[PDB]
């Protein structure tokens, strides 16, 4: 249970999940060649998780590299730390459908898939002690949410005593590339809703409002939205990559966050505000901190979350705090705003602390969430794919292939469905 | 020859294992390396002809990290590694993974070393294991582990240092369905089990150790002490001595009610221990104190059966007879009039010990009285709230459907647990 799998799909993921290295990396003492030079012994203690033993004394990461446009591995490998990365890794297709899943999908998806197969189980057998798979893929373009699909139902279906994590990157409607998104949206969400155990989805347009507004970034690009992303996924699977009793591993945190089937979806969130390159930002006291996880801005889903009520909380924070003060106020915002939980789950609120800060920080606030505000997610998504149905537009570019609607049907009605529990949960008294 | 067995099971109980067994060595004065600077130790310790002494216990876990650290800790002339035993898969705070899914995949081998180490144990009294409710290894493979060795021999005896979990500690909400699913499946099976609320040990740590934030090192080290003083009798002899069997007759009248709830007095930090110490009946008198037990019970509204105590100290007998006097006129001890009989006395002369560097000052009287009544019965009120408010709702279950389960084993252990408080709230009705 020492190790994780890594996996990216689509562009969007693929510089998302090198910023998540690079970053960790960097906490980790890792040089670009993969030779640890820190100090810290807890960095050391179980680089396992992330990080595989390679020619002589270098740590090699166990990701794995699955897109079909050949721009995303070149992208890959200009950006920094780049080399570092398995050199064998690159799964990439020799046409590109360019958010257009129905060609993506089978006539180039059943090679890829078949050698992604090949390659996990090349280091899954040679695994000594693999527990589950976590996936950093976007949803907006059709392509890359075509290969996060298949590859997850693949590795769920060959391995189902494995424990299923995936991040999503949800589209949204200020920035479109292409308006075949509800399509690829509701097919995704069929597949994972059962497919996968675990989903950090993180918002677009939240994340543009925050650094037009919050951040000040009036012109919001890949990179300006990919680094406070590392930086809160970091802060999120902090809880894996550095020892503590609360979330030991995926199968702990899925047990601990996921009440039902299919909630399985949760709410991030981190703290303070932070930019990339802003160095102004001065020591903030710890009640500011905790305070700060009741902010919509403050969170990677534009959602309400004073309208939900968590059925799950999870929090760590990171530095040299004395944490007795830290659950002293967990104690006070749970009394003042236990409206804003569930009555009928004792002790939701689990929170650990972690000694070493990110970097640029010394102290730092993760929050990770269930409720049913995410339910609104799948409100715009329904609204979205209903106005996009209801003159059927854009469906010929799908039935070109030949497929019905029938699947269509079937997953918008297992998404009412899952809507409809949502809110029957957040309705349900104690 | 009198030979006894321990066991510990998860990552609480196995460090709870390794600390008493710390407590242990340093009592009878045992180096790392099982040097021999009573004859009750051969009841826990094997020794070969070389003089190298082991103790007859095992330390096992679906997980190695723990084992990990005890065979690199400072005890490796100590423990052979086959007495080491580490899976691969984990429980992950789930009772059916670490019963059923992964828990029979490794208690064949377990029994193997079980039985083996039990080829020289001649006058075999009884087992002993160590493992907390929420622990979902300490859970499952506990609830496995039972009932197999109550099918291999049935009348040799199973007593139980189980680990009540609390909120500010707890890492897994699904806690108090383990709890219940440990107490239905070995309330048949545990003969006599002494649980450990770590609220309680919060507390005094918080306050009564002077400390400004209890640590997992300090409270497990007082876990230790608690449970080498229930165990001197056995590993010590006295002018008035108790043994396994006899613990069962004179803790367990009734079969279903097998939950002494012991207490332990007194405790003192170290810049404290410069005022004099508390008398025989002003720590007799501490004993009986709401926060002076291992549990946040209420004793004001308990019913008592039978006084036993444990003075391993610098206590004559007529300290013991007036001290005994003096609490007679307590007006907070109600009795039962199916046992007329309500005081044992169990005295021993050798000088309480404590691990060096601790929190804890040495003393030179203790007391470990033990008890039971319906007081015990608020915790199980609390995790039945706990229980009821959940599978209301048919939280969490579905983690324990995927492991080939179904809702009527919790629905009938609801009822058996429902049955037990019923049991003591009758008893406790005049
Ligand atoms: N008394 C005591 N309890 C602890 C300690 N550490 C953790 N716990 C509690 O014990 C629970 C888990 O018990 P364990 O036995 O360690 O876990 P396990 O049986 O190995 O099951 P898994 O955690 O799923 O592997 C946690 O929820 C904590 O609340 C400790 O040091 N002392
Ligand atoms: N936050 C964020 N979103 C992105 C990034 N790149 C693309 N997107 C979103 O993803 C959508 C396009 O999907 P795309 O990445 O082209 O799919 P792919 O080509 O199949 O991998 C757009 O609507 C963008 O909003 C990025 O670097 N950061």
């Amino acid at each position: 249970m020492r190790e994780i799998v890594h996996i990216q799909a689509g562009q969007c993921g693929n510089q998302i999940g090198a910023k998540f290295w690079e970053v960790i990396s960097d906490e980790h003492g890792i040089d670009p060649t993969g030779s640890y030079h820190g100090d810290s012994d807890l960095q050391l203690e179980r680089i396992n998780v992330y990080y595989n033993e390679a020619a002589g004394n270098k740590y090699v990461p166990r990701a794995i590299l699955v897109d079909l446009e050949p721009g995303t591995m070149d992208s890959v490998r200009s950006g920094p730390f780049g080399q570092i990365f398995r050199p064998d890794n690159f799964v990439f297709g020799q046409s590109g459908a360019g958010n257009n899943w129905a060609k993506g999908h089978y006539t180039e998806g059943a090679e890829l898939v078949d050698s992604v197969l090949d390659v996990v189980r090349k280091e899954s057998e040679s695994c000594d002690c693999l527990q589950g798979f976590q996936l950093t893929h976007s949803l907006g373009g059709g392509t890359g949410s075509g290969m996060g699909t298949l590859l997850i139902s693949k590795i769920r279906e060959e391995y189902p005593d494995r424990i299923m994590n995936t991040f999503s990157v949800v589209p949204s409607p200020k920035v479109s590339d292409t308006v075949v998104e509800p399509y690829n949206a509701t097919l995704s969400v069929h597949q994972l809703v059962e497919n996968t155990d675990e989903t950090y989805c993180i918002d677009n347009e939240a994340l543009y409002d925050i650094c037009f507004r919050t951040l000040k970034l009036t012109t919001p690009t890949y990179g300006d939205l990919n680094h406070l992303v590392s930086a809160t996924m970091s802060g999120v699977t902090t809880c894996l990559r550095f020892p503590g009793q609360l979330n030991a591993d995926l199968r702990k945190l899925a047990v601990n966050m996921v009440p039902f089937p299919r909630l399985h979806f949760f709410m991030p969130g981190f703290a303070p505000l932070t930019s990339r390159g802003s160095q102004q930002y001065r020591a903030l006291t710890v009640p500011e901190l905790t305070q700060q996880m009741f902010d919509a801005k403050n969170m990677m889903a534009a959602c309400d979350p004073r309208h939900g009520r968590y059925l799950t909380v999870a929090a760590v924070f990171r530095g040299r705090m004395s944490m007795k003060e830290v659950d002293e106020q967990m104690l006070n915002v749970q009394n003042k705003n236990s409206s804003y939980f569930v009555e009928w789950i004792p002790n939701n609120v689990k929170t650990a602390v972690c000694d070493i800060p990110p970097r640029g920080l010394k102290m730092s606030a993760t929050f990770i969430g269930n409720s049913t505000a995410i339910q609104e997610l799948f409100k715009r998504i329904s609204e979205q794919f209903t106005a996009m149905f209801r003159r059927k537009a854009f469906l010929h570019w799908y039935t070109g292939e030949g497929m019905d609607e029938m699947e269509f049907t079937e997953a918008e009605s297992n998404m009412n469905d899952l809507v409809s529990e949502y809110q029957q949960y957040q309705d349900a008294t104690a | 020859m009198r030979e006894c067995i321990s066991i510990h099971v998860g990552q609480a109980g196995v460090q709870i294992g390794n600390a008493c067994w710390e407590l242990y060595c340093l009592e009878h004065g045992i180096q790392p390396d099982g040097q021999m600077p009573d004859d009750s130790f051969n009841t826990f310790f094997s020794e070969t002809g070389a003089g190298k002494h082991v103790p007859r216990a095992v330390f096992v876990d679906l997980e190695p990290t723990v084992i990990d650290e005890v065979r690199t800790g400072t005890y490796r002339q100590l423990f052979h590694p086959e007495q080491l035993i580490t899976g691969k898969e984990d429980a992950a705070n789930n009772y059916a993974r670490g019963h059923y899914t992964i828990g029979k995949e490794i208690i064949d081998l377990v029994l193997d070393r079980i039985r083996k180490l039990a080829d020289q144990c001649t006058g075999l009294q009884g087992f002993l294991v160590f493992h907390s409710f929420g622990g979902g290894t300490g859970s499952g493979f506990t609830s496995l582990l039972m009932e197999r060795l109550s099918v291999d021999y049935g009348k040799k005896s199973k007593l139980e240092f189980s680990i009540y979990p609390a909120p500010q500690v707890s890492t897994a909400v699904v806690e108090p369905y383990n709890s219940i699913l440990t107490t239905h499946t070995t309330l048949e099976h545990s003969d006599c089990a002494f649980m450990v609320d770590n609220e309680a040990i919060y507390d005094i740590c918080r306050r009564n150790l002077d400390i400004e934030r209890p640590t997992y090192t300090n409270l497990n080290r007082l876990i230790s002490q608690i449970v080498s003083s229930i165990t001197a009798s056995l590993r010590f002899d006295g002018a008035l001595n108790v043994d396994l069997t006899e613990f069962q007759t004179n803790l367990v009248p009734y079969p279903r009610i097998h939950f002494p709830l012991a207490t332990y007095a007194p405790v003192i930090s170290a810049e404290k221990a410069y005022h004099e110490q508390l008398s025989v009946a002003e720590i007799t008198n501490a004993c009986f104190e709401p926060a002076n037990q291992m549990v946040k019970c209420d004793p004001r509204h308990g019913k008592y059966m039978a006084c036993c105590l444990l003075y391993r100290g610098d206590v004559v007998p007529k300290d013991v007879n007036a001290a005994i006097a003096t609490i007679k006129t307590k007006r907070s001890i109600q009795f039962v009039d199916w046992c007329p009989t309500g005081f044992k006395v169990g005295i021993n002369y050798q000088p309480p010990t404590v691990v060096p560097g601790g929190d804890l000052a040495k003393v030179q009287r203790a007391v470990c009285m033990l008890s039971n009544t319906t007081a015990i019965a608020e915790a199980w009120a609390r995790l039945d709230h706990k229980f009821d408010l959940m599978y209301a709702k048919r939280a969490f279950v579905h983690w324990y459907v995927g492991e080939g389960m179904e809702e009527g084993e919790f629905s009938e252990a609801r009822e058996d647990m429902a049955a037990l408080e019923k049991d003591y709230e009758e008893v406790g009705v005049d």
